[PDB]
């Protein structure tokens, strides 16, 4: 159930930000991909809106 | 081999930049302040006629 | 004719008298004072019905 996808690096805590949704999706391997494991690799996501 | 995911690279605008220092951290600014005060209140010079 | 048909224009503004009418026909430039007031200037015209 974990949702909180805030590893302490997101732009999520500040004032400007405003509301948004914290998501997480699949990345994949290799040179190309930013790793050497033939593994999913975790890539998160966070979207809001902006005036 | 040392236990880390390695250099970090970020893009911004569509162009990617090879940074010194990566970090999220607090800073003393400074906001604008428009004082107005009624800058154009009430002034208007005109006339009625009758036809 | 001599005299001319004459036109009153009003006008209103801060400056003392910055003003300079071009047109059509004839050209005519006049003098004004701060704040709102009546003008009387003449111009040349070639037709009856003056649209
Ligand atoms: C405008 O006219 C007034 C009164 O005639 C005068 O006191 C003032 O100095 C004039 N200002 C300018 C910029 O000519």
């Amino acid at each position: 159930s974990t949702s909180n996808s805030f590893s302490d690096d997101w732009a999520g805590k500040m004032d400007r930000a405003g509301l948004g949704f914290s998501g997480c999706s699949d990345g994949c391997g290799g040179a190309a991909c930013g790793c050497f494991n033939a593994a999913p690799s975790c890539i998160f996501w966070r979207k809001w809106v902006e005036n | 081999l040392v236990h880390k995911p390695g250099e970090v690279v970020v893009s911004y605008g569509g162009m990617r930049v090879r940074p010194k220092c990566y970090g999220f951290s607090r800073m003393m600014a400074t906001l604008e302040v428009n004082p107005p005060e009624q800058r154009t209140g009430q002034c208007t010079g005109c006339h009625l006629e009758c036809i | 004719c001599m005299t001319g048909a004459k036109v009153s224009i009003k006008l209103h503004s801060s400056k003392n008298s910055t003003a300079h009418v071009r047109c059509k026909g004839d050209e005519t430039a006049f003098s004004v004072l701060e704040g709102v007031h009546s003008y009387t200037v003449s111009l040349s015209f070639d037709h009856a019905v003056v649209d």
